[PDB]
């Protein structure tokens, strides 16, 4: 079955233009104190995630690096230590991961 | 192909007179190929149309649809010319006056079927057209409560004029 | 092809004072031993040079180039300068309008300085008042005041081809003094931007 | 129809749910901290508090012991749940997984994403959502209602 | 009859802005650097006397402007219309800073200062009604409250729900109206010519002038209405958005005069309410105040 006629533009202006067929505003938006920047009410910030995410990166590439092969997950508690932090003796019988910057603000 | 909305950025006023009031900044900005639909462009465009700069500009952050993040980069040259050559003082005085689309020129090519069958493939392209005004967004309409709308019908009933009459 | 060539052959030093200031013209007799010469060789080309007289024809020229900007007349501008100062004095007017105009000159101008195959560089001391105001696109005044007399005193290069037989004395820049005042302030507001950092970067 | 429905429908099998949320199991624990899809993370946080307690239940368990090689893949895990993060937990009594949700994907399919992690873990802290101080005006109005009450 | 002083008072405050305005000759470029926490660094060539903090936030983004409620020049709170005066270092105020003291004084200031033009624009100009005083309280009393005398023929006569309801809906117009605070620095010689007719505005005029070295004080004008301010206040009247009358409480040694405190309870826009909360707020704000 094909269209009996050409449907008009008028009418397929109508169907377009209706409002459950337009693009709806977002009243969420919120700013990120941390960052400065917007985000979504229940959205987490995404530029202060940027340096989060790259430092586990950062972290994890030690972290690969010091184990040196598959399969090498230790038994015992791990902890990462930053320059200009010594371990204590609470941080005995526990991996340390050192890191060559010091310690980041945002992380204690 | 036609490029008027650039040559609208080239127009100049006359020096304004003494006794004339500050004119407002008018920035029209366009992108004419888009590998875009000018269909599916246009309902971003008929929301935003209105709407102040950052409101825009915040949307357009969140929106899933890939002609947002064009219209937010779109946005943003106008944005940036405009205190650049417009003298614009202050970058959140800006609200959004226009916001359309028009089809550009684009490519044929043949759709093949594997059954022998073929179609006809378009590689569609766009032009998209807004004009910023300085200045905040115009204030909403207020609809007409019950007490306008029966003077009004009070007003037009006396304006009547009798009809075929001496 | 090149008729002017960039910057000043040897660069005059006003003395601070001077704009009070018969006694400055003894001053270049003084220093016509350094200037005299260079005085020679452009009146060897055209031996009408004068320091006394030349003022009053570069002075002309320089309130004719002023003119063309208010008319946009940029060809005859052209003559009026050479190709070193033109790009200075039109390109930031684009798409401006600028009123502009001369009021009595406050002291009489004089040659200060020369210092010349071969382009007479004339240097020339002049003190004016003139108004100026230059408007946006949309007429919106920008920058200097429509009808208030300004006084400035600056010291203006003319340059002249001595060998070419067409060679014409031409504006080719403006020496301006320390002891100058400050140009006056833009009408709009500018924003000096922070620092530009990446997300890792933090302010500091 | 999903109404009634305790079980989401993932992977191409019942099976394949359980490899898969074994595999993201398995890399949970190598990492204690991964990003999936939100529907993924939510059906998957049920079963890694399980596995805790499992682990707190003891290594000489021989149903733990069978249970820690089959959702663990990688064997040199299992020393790991019960001397790493059954110790770490046993002052705990629940709720040792934290999820999030993060910013969807920008990868053209617009997915929700979300961040599961184990609590107590050597990693940075996530910018986890900071509660309004007392000394907002409206707090300290109810602070005023306080003292009186 | 009490138009003829607004219209008096209007145009001295009129006149003031006018030889201030003339006392600034030109405009000079202040070189303001900014403080505040976010996006610091910033330097803006601003005019002297003339631009004001919220043309700043104009020139960052309308966010600033909406959630920038003060300012703090070079550690001093400035009010986001106040004119700039000369090179400095300026941070902005927002509602939810992590100590809105000061800024919940500013507010209580200006609700008080609301409270007080309702009172005198309330009654009918027969009646006659004089200000004595805006009560500092803090903010965990519950209810800002506004000293007002009234005469002889009104000590018989005390406000019911339905008039205290009318208060609201006045207040809340002005609300609506949404009328800009207007902030003069004035000598006293010249503010207590303006307020002559009220003594007891004279003497809160003396003191404010007794504290500071010079004679200057702070008086605030919403419209016609003109008031003295404890300190920095509301940049305009529609940040308030719930707005309530919730009793008053009469002085008992009131002889001379009948003083009355009156209570109230405001909410910013920023800040909203639920109704059962509020209900609550509003039934603990009908309790006398004392200062303490
Ligand atoms: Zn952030």
């Amino acid at each position: 079955a094909a269209p009996k006629n050409r449907r008009t533009i008028e009418v397929n202006r109508c169907r377009r233009r209706n409002p459950q067929k337009l693009i709806k505003i977002k009243n969420n938006i919120d700013i990120c104190p941390e960052c400065g920047h917007l985000k979504q009410k229940h959205v987490l910030c995404g530029y202060c995630y940027e340096k989060v995410r790259q430092e586990t990166t950062k972290i994890r590439q030690q972290i690969g690096a010091q184990e040196g092969g598959p399969f090498r997950a230790p038994s015992v508690e791990t902890m990462v230590l930053y320059t200009g932090e010594k371990p204590s003796e609470k941080d005995q019988g526990k991996r340390i991961v050192e890191r060559n910057i010091k310690r980041p603000s945002w992380f204690t | 192909i036609s490029r008027k909305w650039e040559k609208k950025n080239k127009i100049v006023y006359p020096p304004q007179l003494p006794g004339e009031p500050r004119r407002p900044a008018e920035i029209y900005h366009c992108r004419r190929q888009i590998k875009y639909s000018k269909d599916k462009m246009w309902y971003l465009a008929k929301m935003i149309r209105g709407m102040s700069i950052d409101q825009a500009l915040a949307q357009l952050e969140f929106n899933d649809k890939k002609g947002a993040q064009i219209i937010k980069e779109v946005l943003l040259e106008a944005q940036d010319m405009a205190v650049r050559d417009h003298n614009v003082e202050f970058r959140s005085n800006l609200h959004i006056a226009e916001s359309t689309s028009g089809r550009g020129q684009c490519l044929k090519r043949i759709r093949y079927h594997g059954r022998g069958r073929f179609g006809i493939m378009e590689k569609v392209y766009c032009h998209y057209f807004v004009k910023l005004v300085e200045g905040p967004p115009p204030p909403p309409e207020v609809p007409k409560t019950a007490v306008d709308h029966a003077k009004d019908y009070i007003q037009q009933l006396r304006s009547r004029t009798i009809i075929h009459t001496l | 092809h090149l008729a002017c060539t960039a910057g000043i052959f040897d660069p005059y030093v006003p003395p601070e004072g001077d704009a009070r200031m018969l006694t400055q013209r003894t001053e270049r007799l003084r220093k016509n031993a350094a200037s005299q010469l260079a005085i020679r060789k452009i009146r060897e080309f055209d031996a009408n040079f004068k320091t006394k007289d030349f003022p009053e024809k570069a002075k002309d020229i320089f309130i004719e180039a002023h003119l063309c900007l208010n008319n946009s007349d940029h060809d005859r501008l052209h003559t009026l300068v050479t190709e070193h100062c033109f790009p200075d004095m039109v390109w930031d007017l684009k798409y401006k309008t600028v009123r502009w105009g001369f009021v009595e000159s406050l002291e009489p101008a004089q040659v200060v300085h020369v210092r010349c195959n071969m382009y007479g560089q004339v240097t020339v001391r002049l003190h004016t008042r003139q108004t100026l105001a230059i408007y946006d696109r949309f007429g919106r005044l920008m920058y200097g005041q429509e009808d208030v007399p300004k006084d400035v005193l600056e010291y203006v290069v003319f340059e002249r081809h001595l060998m070419n037989p067409y060679g014409s004395w031409r504006m080719h820049a403006k020496i301006v003094p320390a002891w100058a005042p400050p140009k006056q302030p833009i009408l709009k507001t500018l924003m000096i931007p922070g620092p530009q950092l990446k997300p890792w970067e933090e302010y500091e | 129809i999903s109404h009634g429905r305790v079980y989401r429908r993932l992977g191409l099998g019942p099976e394949s749910r359980i490899h898969l949320l074994r595999n993201l199991l398995t890399g949970l624990v190598r990492h204690e901290r991964i990003e999936a899809t939100w529907a993924r993370a939510d059906e998957m946080r049920g079963y890694a508090e399980k596995l805790i307690d499992y682990g707190k239940l003891g290594d000489t368990n021989e149903r733990a012991m069978r249970m820690a090689d089959f959702w663990l893949t990688e064997k040199d895990l299992i020393p790991k749940l019960f001397k790493v993060l059954a110790p770490r937990f046993q002052g705990q009594n629940g709720n040792y997984t934290r999820m999030l949700q993060i910013p969807n994907r920008k990868e053209q399919d617009r997915a929700k994403m979300a961040v599961i992690e184990y609590k107590g873990n050597y990693l940075p802290p996530l910018p986890l959502p900071h509660r309004d101080s007392n000394l907002t005006l409206l707090n300290q109005l109810l602070l005023g209602l306080q003292q009186d009450l | 009859s009490p138009t003829e002083l607004t219209e008096m008072r209007n145009d001295l405050f009129n006149r003031e802005k006018s030889r201030q305005l003339s006392l600034t000759p030109r405009t000079e470029k202040i070189e303001v650097k900014h403080v505040g926490k976010t996006d610091p660094g910033t330097v803006f060539v601003m005019n002297k006397n003339i631009s004001t903090p919220y043309s700043c936030a104009m020139h960052l983004s309308e966010w600033y402007c909406s959630k920038s409620i003060l300012a703090l020049v070079d550690g001093q709170p400035w009010d986001m219309y106040k004119p700039l005066t000369k090179s400095c270092e300026i941070k902005f105020l927002t509602f939810k800073d992590p100590d809105p003291k000061e800024v919940n004084k500013a507010y209580w200031r200006s609700c008080a200062m609301m409270l007080g033009c309702v009172i005198e624009r309330a009654f009918k100009d027969d009646y006659v009604v004089s200000l004595v005083r805006a009560p500092e309280v803090p903010v965990i009393a519950g209810a800002f409250c506004y000293d007002v005398t009234l005469d002889k023929r009104l000590d018989e006569w005390m406000p019911t729900k339905e008039n205290l309801r009318s208060f609201t809906k006045d207040a809340h117009a002005l609300i609506y109206r949404d009328l800009p605070f207007e902030t003069l620095d004035v000598d006293a010689r010249v503010a207590l010519e303006i307020f002559q007719h009220n003594k007891y505005k004279v003497d809160f005029i003396e003191e404010k002038a007794s504290q500071n070295p010079e004679r200057i004080v702070k008086l605030h004008r919403i419209g016609d209405f003109i008031d003295v301010s404890e300190g920095p206040l509301i940049p305009r009247t529609s940040v308030c958005f719930q707005y309530e009358v919730s009793a008053v409480h009469n002085l008992n040694p009131s002889q001379p005069n009948l003083i009355r405190r009156f209570q109230g309870l405001s909410l910013p826009t920023h800040l909203r309410a639920q109704f059962t909360i509020w209900d609550k707020l509003v039934e603990r704000s009908r309790k006398m105040v004392t200062e303490d």
